């Protein structure tokens, strides 16, 4: 498996532009890309506001944040039953794959991935607040 | 990027919006809650911001006396206390126009003054001040000793004058030094300044730092005291010809127990005063040597828990540990320390009325309504503080290994049904007080006022009759004549005291009724229902069925989420929040009762408060519509008059009130979609985006929108309770 | 007599507003003829408040200064000065309906517990074992007592759900 | 005898409501928006 | 950033990943449970508290819980 | 073998779980080294509408 | 009939039935008994 | 059922007849109350020799407009 290059000469869904698009936000600190692959011309709805017809092939849409690109993920994903991906695009360039972040998707297990933030005990078993008082800073009983 | 402030939490620095600001605001305070905060700095944070409070208070006060000396008519209301209203401070308000200045000038002043109804006028002319230039001296000397406890908490905080963690922990030094010198010889002071200035100035006779070095308050010169005839002290004193201030009719005792009041200002006897405030400060001096510090001999507050635990275990482990569970945690003290402080403030308020302490306060029915509602309400809000405290105490200090079997863990032991009794009992005051009020509107409503349920309050009066009171006629105690608890204080204080009860002049235990039976149901009701809401919120703080682990998300947070079916308003915090809004309702049913009552007595016709309390109709209409005439009447197309400002801030109180039900009713997420469209739409006009903003502008957070609700609801209640008061009591009288 | 308080036969107050009530009444009886409906409830309402007020006085209610009756809570004044029937007896009167209520419900609901699906007992009430259960409850203090005394009234300790302290 | 002038009120309440208020006001604004080094 | 920790208690049923509506959660492989999985929360950074998550998990008590921390602007999911 | 037996009626020990110190039917008990193996069903659903849940061998006791 | 007799056996009819029994039972017993305060 | 409520109400416990001879002093009422707990003074002299409540719907302006002059079409 191999990281996808983002191609930003891909062809995008005929939209007719809406009021819901891209800010400030997205030439001062970060915005999202998502591109998938269509079988054929079809009318899906934006996650931003209105109907666009996803071309045929390739296709590249702008967003605001991650949820709304997961959100037209997940549309793609059980209406049409397609494999969309996305990234993180910077002001000055830099791309970022995010999801799926293995290539496959997190509901399924996939060998190599590694358990992160997970407590080897209960929530019965977690300790008092008193014990974890006059830290550094605020420390719920659970973080440790 | 990372922000300056705040600069006690980098999380908070960090937060680009507009709710970086707001939090930063309202966890100032939160010293536990800060970055790299130990137990020696957070006790050391602590003491600087008590120095600081003091500062204030001293500052406040000295700024009162200041204003008093300057525009007050202080020195003209010494001599006709009776006709002369108080004037609190001058007006100088460019938006009054001519109607608004001569409305104001009032008070014999010589332009627009405020009256006061603070009552500090009759304080101070109780104690001793007589001219402008007592209160200017002390107004200096108070912001002297402000800025030097400000000095002493900037000092306190740098090095070489930090105290040690172990030396905020000495409970037993600490408390016998508060008992034995904040207290015993704070009340010996204020006997030495009774018997040396107030007794002598009352009887016409000025004495003053000039001259009380020269002048004996006593014609035996501390002789008695020294050979042990104090009964000398109490020889000759003020005869019932007495006028205040003059010499007239004026006795030469300085330490008496006549009891009741002062035949012409109603008020409490200065010697009386004096002579309460040297016995409580003998009490006080010697309880002050009850704890082992230094010397050998005393008491372990620890080893007085740890032996107090039962030998048939229905206690369980008793009070072991408690000692170290209560120096250890500081939420747990604040607890205690405010629920004392307002069940102290309530008893101030009730002992206030009823027994005047200032020269000419009963005759002064605004100050004596303000002063009442204004402590009870401080009072219920430091209990909902006491509660909460204790709450935050269960969610942060609670251990409950340390804790295990004393009577701290049984209490969660047996929360359930704690909360089932509370519930109970608030559900039968409420169901029963509403079906006798509703009950008594459709009596009055159909014609058939006889056919209402009057139960007649034979407790309460039964109590009236054994401190005195005849008008009942149970003869007993000390309303019977051959009773020995009668014949016992007929030579000390009995005569005095049962001329003053029996009298119906008087705020001294006044006569009741049905309605007063009904009133007195509601406030219980109002009670218990709040306690509930407080105990239920810090016994279930901890966890409950609904979640479990509750004690990890802290004192404040917004919910848990839409699922398990819902858990809105699960933390301690919303309980505390929901039970405001009962003190608020409960301080406005005693605080309508004590107005409607003393209303009605101040008019002559105590009967239509005694006819018209027993129905909700009569409260809404001959109290609440028959008193506010004058007030929505203080300005009008016909012109205005020096009610006017009173209106303005009825309304003022109505309008927060109602800005307030908009946080408590819409919530969050409607505004934040409304707040994303302006986003967009101050970015997309021209000749306006070129000012962009610094914080990303965002809604209030769930929990800051429950404070801002609840802030401008006690605001515009206080505001509209408050004004109401002052306008009708001043207009009718 | 009892906290200052007259008897209601006895009290001016209470005559004159018998005679308030009744001057209204009779005034608005004079605009109407003779043998007309209104004229006749009228009457019959004047002649319902003269028992009331006659009943009100042969009871020996207590009055006040207003002309209307009070209620004796204390159970050794109404025992003793003959207020028994205004706060004492109906208080033992609902007692026993109360508890009546309450032990039938609670019957009922021991018995469809240990059926099959007992929610539809709960929604659909079983008419007939509610009944029984509505006639036998006559002696619930005397079982709720031989329950109590039994100990079968009260679940223990282990057997219900607590919160995780 | 620690009296103020009669133009005292005319000073200090313009002083109070519109000087110290905005002065207070610039100079929080500014620190609450320092940027951390 | 929100705390996101996943519990012992976990069956691996893949619900709370589903219901995860910005790519936080993942299934991992483990060894106490049947299904032989284990949600886990890597990009935690990413997350704003919904609490879709602990809605979707069937245990009692729940294996994932969310405990909300320091904002920002993925944390508050600002467009702007 | 080791466990409750299928059928049986069991009490929930564990204090965070909402059927704390209420009676269960045992469903199925895992043979493999899981922390929890025991499976048990409530006829009364928690808050979430769930009434199965899986308890380990000393987090039930039989009554 | 069973049916009918299951639809009447539900919560607000059988609670419609039992208030209006109970109703009737007061208001009789205060048109026959007209303004009982006391016992 | 509520149209023909309003119409028996007025046909048996009104008094749209006496309303009908004068319309500028008789209050229009179409309800009666039991003489039970007291409620009896409800039934206010609403004119026309009839004790009831005045009603605020206009059914008797509406059925004077109508043509209607007797209880029986009612
Ligand atoms: C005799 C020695 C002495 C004295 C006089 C004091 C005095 C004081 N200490 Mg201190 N303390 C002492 C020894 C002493 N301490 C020792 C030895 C230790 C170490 C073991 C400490 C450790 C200590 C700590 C840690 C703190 C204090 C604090 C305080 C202040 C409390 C502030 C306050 O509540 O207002 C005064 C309270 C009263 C006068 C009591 C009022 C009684 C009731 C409530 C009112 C009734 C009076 C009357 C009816 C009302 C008047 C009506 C009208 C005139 C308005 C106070 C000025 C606090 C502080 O530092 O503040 C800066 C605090 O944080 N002390
Ligand atoms: C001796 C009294 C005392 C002391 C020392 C404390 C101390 C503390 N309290 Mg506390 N509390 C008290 C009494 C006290 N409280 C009382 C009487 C109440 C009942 C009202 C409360 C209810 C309470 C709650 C619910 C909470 C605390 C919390 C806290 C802790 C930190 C929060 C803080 O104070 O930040 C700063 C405080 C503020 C910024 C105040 C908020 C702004 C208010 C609403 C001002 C509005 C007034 C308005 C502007 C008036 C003007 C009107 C006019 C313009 C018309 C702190 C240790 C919090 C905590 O423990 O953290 C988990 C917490 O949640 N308290
Ligand atoms: C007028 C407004 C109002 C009223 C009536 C209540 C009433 C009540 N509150 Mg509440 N509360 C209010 C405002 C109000 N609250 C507000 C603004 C807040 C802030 C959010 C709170 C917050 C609050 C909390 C946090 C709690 C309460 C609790 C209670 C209950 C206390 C028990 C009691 O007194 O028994 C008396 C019972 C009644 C007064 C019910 C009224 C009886 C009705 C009128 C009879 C039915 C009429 C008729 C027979 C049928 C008509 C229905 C028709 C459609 C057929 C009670 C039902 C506490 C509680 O739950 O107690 C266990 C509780 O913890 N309140
Ligand atoms: C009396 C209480 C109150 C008040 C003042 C408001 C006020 C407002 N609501 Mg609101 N609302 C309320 C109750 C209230 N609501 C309640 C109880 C609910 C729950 C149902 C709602 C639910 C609600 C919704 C759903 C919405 C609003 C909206 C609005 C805004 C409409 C814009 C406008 O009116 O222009 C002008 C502003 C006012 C008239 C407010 C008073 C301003 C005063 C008179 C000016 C004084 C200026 C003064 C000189 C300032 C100097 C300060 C000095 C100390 C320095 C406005 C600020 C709408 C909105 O967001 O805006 C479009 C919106 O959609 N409200
Ligand atoms: C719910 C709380 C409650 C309250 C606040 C009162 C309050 C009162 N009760 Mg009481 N009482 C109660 C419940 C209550 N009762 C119950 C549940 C019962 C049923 C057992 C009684 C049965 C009762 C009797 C038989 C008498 C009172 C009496 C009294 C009055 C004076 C006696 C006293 O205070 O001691 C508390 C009362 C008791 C412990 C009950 C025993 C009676 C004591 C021993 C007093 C008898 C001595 C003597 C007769 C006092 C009269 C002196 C003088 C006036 C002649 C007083 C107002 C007395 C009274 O005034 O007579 C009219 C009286 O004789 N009560
Ligand atoms: C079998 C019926 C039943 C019984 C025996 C009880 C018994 C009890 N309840 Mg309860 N309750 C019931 C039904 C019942 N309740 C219902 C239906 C509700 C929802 C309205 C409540 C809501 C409720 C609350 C909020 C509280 C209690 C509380 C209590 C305890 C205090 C006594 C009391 O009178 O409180 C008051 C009782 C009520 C407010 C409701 C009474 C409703 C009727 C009269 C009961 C019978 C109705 C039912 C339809 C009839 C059965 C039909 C069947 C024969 C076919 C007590 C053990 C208190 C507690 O927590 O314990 C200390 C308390 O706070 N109950
Ligand atoms: C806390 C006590 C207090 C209060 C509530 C007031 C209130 C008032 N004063 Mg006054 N004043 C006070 C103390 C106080 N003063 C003292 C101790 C002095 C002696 C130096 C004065 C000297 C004074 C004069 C000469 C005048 C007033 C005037 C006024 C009125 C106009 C508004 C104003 O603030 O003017 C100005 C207030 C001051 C110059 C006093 C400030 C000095 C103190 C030491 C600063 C305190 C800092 C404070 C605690 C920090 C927090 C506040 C804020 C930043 C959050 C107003 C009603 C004017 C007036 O009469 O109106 C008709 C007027 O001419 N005051
Ligand atoms: C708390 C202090 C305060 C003070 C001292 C004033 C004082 C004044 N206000 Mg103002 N106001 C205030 C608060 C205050 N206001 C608040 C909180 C609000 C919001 C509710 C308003 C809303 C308000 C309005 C809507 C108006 C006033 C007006 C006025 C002026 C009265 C006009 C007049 O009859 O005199 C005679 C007028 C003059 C002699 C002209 C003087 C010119 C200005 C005021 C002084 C010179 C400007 C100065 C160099 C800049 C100061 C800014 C400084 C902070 C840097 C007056 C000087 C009126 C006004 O502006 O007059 C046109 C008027 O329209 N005020
Ligand atoms: C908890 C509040 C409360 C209480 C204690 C009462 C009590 C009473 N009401 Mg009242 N009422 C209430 C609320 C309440 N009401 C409310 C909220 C309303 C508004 C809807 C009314 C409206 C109302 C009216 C309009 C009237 C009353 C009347 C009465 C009296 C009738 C006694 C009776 O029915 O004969 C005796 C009852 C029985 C014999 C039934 C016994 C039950 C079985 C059959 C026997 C079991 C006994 C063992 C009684 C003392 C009547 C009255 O005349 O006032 C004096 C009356 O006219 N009430
Ligand atoms: C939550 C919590 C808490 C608690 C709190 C509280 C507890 C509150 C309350 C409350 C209150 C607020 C109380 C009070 C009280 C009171 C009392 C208990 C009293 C009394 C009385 C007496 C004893 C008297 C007697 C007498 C008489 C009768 C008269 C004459 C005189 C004489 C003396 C004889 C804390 C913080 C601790 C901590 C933990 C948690
Ligand atoms: S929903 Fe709960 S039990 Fe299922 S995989 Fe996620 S954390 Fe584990
Ligand atoms: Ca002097």
């Amino acid at each position: 498996w191999t990281v996808p290059t983002l191609n930003p000469d891909t062809p995008s869904p005929i939209f007719g532009g809406s009021t819901g698009g891209l800010l400030r936000k997205a030439q001062t600190e970060e915005f999202y890309v998502i591109t998938w692959e269509a079988k054929k011309e079809q009318i899906f709805e934006m996650p931003t506001g209105g109907a666009a017809i996803m071309r045929q092939g390739p296709n590249l849409l702008k967003f605001g944040k991650k949820e709304q690109c997961l959100a037209l993920t997940t549309q793609l994903r059980n209406k049409f039953k397609l494999t969309p991906c996305f990234y993180r695009v910077f002001p000055d360039g830099k791309v970022q794959y995010l999801h799926p972040a293995d290539g496959v998707y997190p509901e399924k297990v996939n060998a190599g991935r590694v358990g992160a933030n997970q407590n080897m005990r209960r929530i019965g078993q977690n300790v008092n607040p008193i014990k974890v008082k006059f830290s550094g800073r605020m420390m719920s009983p659970a973080e440790i | 990027a990372t922000k300056l402030f705040p600069k006690f939490s980098q999380g908070l620095a960090q937060d680009p919006t507009t709710r970086r600001i707001w939090y930063g605001l309202a966890m100032a305070h939160d010293f536990e809650s800060h970055d790299g905060m130990t137990e020696e700095n957070l006790y050391q944070k602590i003491f600087a911001s008590h120095f600081g409070q003091l500062s204030i208070i001293f500052l406040w006060t000295s700024g009162n006396l200041f204003h008093v000396a300057w525009q007050g008519n202080f020195e003209q209301w010494v001599t006709d206390p009776v006709h002369i209203r108080p004037i609190a401070h001058a007006i100088w308000d460019p938006h009054f126009g001519q109607p608004a200045v001569e409305a104001f000038t009032r008070g014999g002043a010589s332009g627009p003054v405020n009256i006061s109804t603070s009552g500090v006028y009759q304080w101070w002319y109780t104690i001793g001040m007589r001219t402008n230039q007592d209160l200017y001296v002390g107004s200096v000397f108070l912001a002297l000793v402000s800025a030097i406890f400000l000095f002493a908490g900037w000092l306190h905080l740098q090095p070489n004058f930090q105290p040690s963690l172990s030396w905020f922990k000495d409970a037993e030094s600490r408390l016998n030094h508060h008992l034995s010198g904040l207290f015993g010889v704070s009340s010996l002071a204020w006997t030495g300044h009774l018997v040396h200035v107030a007794i002598p100035e009352s009887r016409g006779q000025h004495v003053g730092w000039d001259n009380f070095l020269s002048v004996l308050p006593h014609p035996q010169g501390l002789t008695p005291f020294f050979t042990g005839n104090w009964a000398a002290y109490a020889q000759s004193p003020d005869t019932a010809s007495h006028v205040f201030g003059t010499a007239q009719g004026s006795g030469q005792a300085i330490l008496t127990f006549l009891g009741g009041f002062h035949p012409q200002t109603q008020s409490l006897w200065l010697t009386d005063m004096a002579h309460h405030h040297l016995a409580i400060a003998v009490i006080f001096i010697v309880a002050g040597h009850m704890y082992r510090t230094n010397f050998g001999i005393g008491h372990r507050m620890q080893a007085i828990l740890e032996a107090h635990t039962p030998p048939s275990g229905s206690l369980g482990a008793g009070h072991k540990g408690l000692f170290d569970t209560v120096n250890n945690s500081l939420h747990f003290q604040l607890g205690l320390a405010l629920a004392s402080v307002g069940t102290i403030t309530s008893l101030v308020a009730q002992h206030m009325y009823s027994l005047p302490p200032y020269a000419f306060q009963a005759i002064d029915f605004t100050t004596q309504a303000a002063l009442y509602t204004h402590h009870q309400y401080i009072a219920g809000f430091i209990m909902c503080g006491a509660f909460a405290h204790g709450a935050i105490f269960f969610i942060r200090d609670y251990d409950p290994e340390q804790n295990k079997g004393n009577v701290l863990a049984r209490m969660l032991d047996h929360k359930e049904a704690l909360i089932s009794h509370l519930s109970w009992v608030s559900l039968f005051l409420g169901f029963h007080t509403l079906g006798l009020y509703v009950h008594n509107d459709v009596m009055q409503a159909f014609g058939t006022p006889e056919k209402q349920i009057l139960i007649e309050p034979v407790f309460a009066q039964w109590i009236q009759a054994a401190h005195g009171k005849a008008l009942y006629g149970f003869d007993f105690l000390l309303s019977s004549k051959t009773s020995a608890a009668f014949a016992n204080g007929q030579s000390l204080w009995l005569p005095g005291w049962l001329d003053a009860i029996n009298n119906n002049q008087n705020s001294l235990f006044l006569t009741i009724g049905p309605g007063d039976f009904l009133v007195h149901h509601a406030i219980a009701l109002g009670l218990h229902t709040t306690t509930l809401i407080l105990v239920k919120g810090a016994l279930d703080a901890r966890g409950s069925k609904l979640m479990p682990d509750k004690k990890d998300f802290g004192y404040s947070f917004p919910c848990d989420g839409p699922g398990r079916g819902g858990t809105c308003d699960i933390s301690a915090y919303d309980a505390f929040y929901l039970a405001v809004f009962w003190m608020l309702n409960t301080i406005g049913w005693v605080t309508f009762y004590w107005h409607w009552k003393h209303l009605t007595l101040w008019q002559g016709n105590v009967a239509q408060f005694d006819e018209s309390s027993t129905y909700l109709m009569g409260w809404l209409r001959d109290y609440l519509w028959l008193n506010s005439s004058q007030l929505i009447n203080g300005y009008n197309p016909f012109g205005m008059n020096s009610l006017s400002v009173w209106a303005w801030t009825f309304l003022f109180g109505h309008l927060i009130y109602a800005t307030g039900f908009m946080f408590l009713i819409s919530w969050r997420g409607y505004w934040q979609e409304l707040i994303e469209t302006l986003v967009w739409a101050h970015e997309k006009t021209p000749l306006a985006n070129l000012v962009y903003w610094k914080d990303k502008p965002v809604a209030l957070s769930i929990v800051q929108a429950r404070l801002v609700g609840l802030a401008h609801f006690s605001v515009g209640y206080i505001f509209t309770y408050a004004a109401f008061l002052i306008a009708s009591t001043s207009g009718r009288f | 007599d009892i906290a200052g308080l007259t008897p209601c036969s006895e009290s001016k107050a209470y005559a004159k507003l018998e005679k308030k009530e009744l001057k209204t009444l009779e005034k608005r009886l004079k605009q109407y003829e003779a043998d007309s409906a209104p004229a006749v409830a009228l009457k019959a309402t004047m002649e319902r408040t003269k028992a009331r007020f006659a009943n009100y006085a042969k009871a020996g209610l207590l009055c006040g200064n207003d002309g209307l009756p009070h209620l004796i809570a204390d159970p050794g004044l109404a025992l003793k000065y003959g207020h028994a029937g205004e706060v004492f007896i109906p208080t033992f009167g609902f007692l026993y309906v109360a508890g009546y209520i309450g032990y039938v419900g609670r019957q009922y609901l021991i018995a469809v517990k240990g059926e099959a699906k007992p929610t539809d007992k709960e929604i659909i009430i079983d008419v007939p074992l509610a009944t029984k259960l509505a006639w036998q409850g006559a002696g619930w203090p005397l079982a709720a007592v031989q329950e109590l005394q039994r100990g079968t009234l009260l679940e223990k300790e282990e057997n219900i759900t607590v919160s995780p302290r | 005898p620690f009296v103020p002038p009669s133009w005292a009120p005319s000073v200090f309440v313009p002083l109070t409501g519109l000087v110290l208020p905005a002065i207070a006001m610039a100079t929080l604004f500014v620190y609450i928006e320092k940027e951390a080094p | 950033a929100h705390i996101v920790k996943i519990y012992d208690t976990c069956i691996g049923c893949t619900q709370c990943v589903r219901a995860c509506p910005l790519d936080v959660l993942e299934m991992v492989p483990w060894d106490g449970c049947k299904a032989s999985q284990m949600a886990s929360a890597p990009r935690t950074e990413d997350c704003v508290g919904c609490k879709r998550c602990e809605t979707a998990c069937p245990t009692d008590f729940l294996s994932v819980r969310v405990y909300l921390g320091s904002e920002s602007t993925r944390s508050m999911g600002l467009s702007y | 073998e080791v466990g409750p037996k299928r059928g049986s009626l069991v009490k929930i020990l564990r204090p965070e779980s909402y059927w704390f110190n209420q009676v269960g039917k045992v469903v199925s008990v895992d043979q493999s080294g899981v922390r929890y193996p025991v499976v048990v069903r409530f006829e009364n659903q928690n808050y979430a509408g769930v009434t199965t849940n899986n308890y380990a061998l000393d987090e039930v006791v039989a009554a | 009939m069973k049916d009918f007799t299951t639809y009447l056996s539900t919560a607000p009819v059988i609670a419609t039935i039992w208030f209006t029994f109970t109703a009737g039972l007061l208001i009789e017993i205060n048109r026959y008994f007209p303004d009982p305060l006391v016992f | 059922i509520w149209l023909s409520g309003m119409y028996f109400h007025g046909a048996r416990f009104s008094n749209y007849e006496a309303w009908l001879s004068d319309p500028t002093h008789i209050k229009p009422s179409a309800q009666v109350v039991w003489p039970i707990v007291g409620q009896e003074i409800l039934n206010g002299d609403v004119g026309g020799g009839f004790q009831g409540i005045q009603i605020t719907s206009g059914f008797f302006q509406l059925w004077r407009a109508s043509g209607i002059t007797s209880e029986l079409q009612l």
